[PDB]
């Protein structure tokens, strides 16, 4: 802090003294010692440490100076009515003039303590009588800008009112349109949302490379907006609670991206399930079913909050789980023709038990949810076939 | 996925996957990494662009490519490129049953 700064410096100006007179006069110690040449270099690094302290708003002194400087300079402009322009660019002065006046009043107590503190501990005089002629300078001007700022103000207000009506006026006009634009950005995740792969590919990933080029219009729309209610400042409420409603809006269709995101990766994973119909193999369709199974539940799970209608593409993902277990009972070499025929006949399927490679794009027609259970009493039945047919074997044999 | 074979090659690849995100996977766990390579690179693939489709990999072959993104980024190597932009850098060897648990966690924004 400023007051830890200046606590510093006394101690180091007091940390010099105590260093100069540290050094003392050659000490015979059997051979005689002299640190004559070793005391200066002291001295010299001593003064750069204490130097840093001393000229640390030295350099800032003018880099305040220059940058206050500059707003005296817009104050002598000043001007009453005339052009309209000119006050929203003269405008923004007053708004800064008040943040910079009550931050400014508190951040020049410490700056004055600093100028002080080094005095104290240091009897060389910086910039000679500059330095104190340079606080007198900075004062004068700074009454001065504030008697400017309050006439300025007076006449800002008078000309801001009117320009106030014409703030609300162009408000709601922008407002209403701005609404019109949320809708719309809803309306397009939603639909990219809506649309499900499964089996669907390509549009919809363009689709919702499309949603985020209107977002990203959204949020061009939504800094304009932003930046006229900084231009009108006077701490209105109002204007603050506009950016918080295209903030939620911005929310919304982040929700809607990362849904996107998460109906990719569904697609891919009904890609590989139609993969592997044409790819079929008995053996190799109950390790598939398995696997696919455990994603599929892993996949439900992960999802959780983003936008209402979530429930509505949820639900094909559990009848992907449901096609995917009815799979897993014909994966089963139990059955027979026979029993794959009585299972055929009343499940309608031109496809035999082992008919094709791409049977199981076939078996997905008939749904898992749909068929599992008579799939299921069948392969049972096989499954129970077999143990007595075995039996009979031995017997046999 | 993009198949690399440059840092250039990685941030092309990377670049050209601006809407999603473009994994650059230089190197990998030895241990005929080639042959590995393409073997992971088409099951992420299918996970990466079929099934997430958040991401495309490519498999930079084999220079330095994760390095030089790391570096850029300030921020096996694997960099994430965001409309060709390193965003997010990790390092390290990992097994098939690994990548599935990254896939899990695909896909990043």
């Amino acid at each position: 802090n400023l007051d830890l700064f200046d606590e510093k410096i006394t101690h180091l100006k007091a940390i010099q003294q105590e260093i100069s007179r540290i050094k003392t006069p050659e000490d015979i110690s059997w051979l005689r010692i002299n640190l004559q040449p070793m005391k200066t270099a002291l001295d010299a690094r001593v003064t750069r440490w204490i130097r840093v302290y001393t000229d640390f708003l030295v350099n800032q002194f003018r880099t305040t100076q220059k940058n206050l400087l500059d707003f005296i300079e817009k104050t002598k402009d000043g001007i009453k009515k005339n052009p309209a322009d000119h006050e929203n660019l003269h405008d923004k002065k007053l708004l800064m003039s008040v943040m910079k006046v009550i931050s400014d009043v508190k951040d020049v107590e410490p700056r004055r303590e600093g100028i002080i503190t080094r005095m104290k501990e240091m009897v060389t005089k910086l910039k000679k009588h500059n330095v104190p002629i340079t606080e007198k300078g900075t004062d004068d001007p700074l009454q001065q800008i504030d008697n400017a700022n309050s006439n300025f103000i007076e006449i800002y207000g008078r000309v801001f009112k009117v320009k106030a009506d014409i703030i609300p006026l162009q408000a709601e006009e922008t407002q209403n349109i701005k609404r019109d634009l949320d809708i719309f950005m809803k309306e397009v995740e939603s639909f990219r949302k809506e649309f499900m792969q499964k089996s669907m590919g390509y549009e919809n990933i363009n689709n919702a490379y499309d949603t985020i080029m209107v977002y990203y219009h959204k949020l061009t729309a939504i800094e304009g907006r932003a930046l006229e209610y900084n231009n009108l400042e006077k701490a209105f409420e109002l204007q603050k609670s506009n950016y918080k409603q295209l903030k939620d809006c911005m929310n919304d269709l982040k929700n809607l991206k990362t849904m996107w995101d998460a109906i990719a990766l569904i697609h891919f994973q009904y890609n590989d399930w139609k993969t592997k119909p044409w790819r079929q193999i008995k053996a190799d369709i109950l390790l598939d079913t398995n696997k696919t199974l455990g994603t599929q539940i892993k996949n439900l799970p992960k999802e959780i909050r983003n936008f209402k209608g979530y429930n509505v593409i949820v639900e094909k993902v559990k009848n992907m789980g449901t096609v995917l277990p009815l799979v897993s009972a014909l994966h089963s070499e139990f059955m027979e023709d026979r029993h794959w025929s009585q299972l055929k006949q009343i499940t309608g399927t031109v496809f035999d038990h082992n008919s094709l490679s791409f049977y199981f794009e076939d078996i997905l027609a008939l749904n898992l949810y749909k068929y599992e259970n008579t799939v299921n009493e069948i392969v049972d039945v096989a499954q129970k076939e077999a143990k007595i047919e075995k039996k009979l074997k031995n017997i046999e044999q | 996925t993009t198949t690399v074979t440059s840092e250039d090659h990685f941030m092309t690849f990377y670049n050209e996957n601006n809407k999603k995100l473009i994994v650059v996977d230089v190197y990998p766990g030895w241990s005929g990494p080639c042959t590995a390579m393409y073997p992971t690179y088409n099951q992420l693939m299918i996970s990466i662009d079929d099934f997430e489709k958040r991401i495309d990999i490519l498999l930079l072959d084999q220079d330095k490519l994760v390095t030089y993104k790391n570096d850029k980024f300030h921020a096996p190597k694997f960099l994430f490129i965001s409309e060709g932009k390193i965003i997010d850098e990790v390092l390290g060897t990992n097994i098939p049953v690994f990548i599935e648990k990254v896939n899990k966690y695909i896909p990043l924004s």
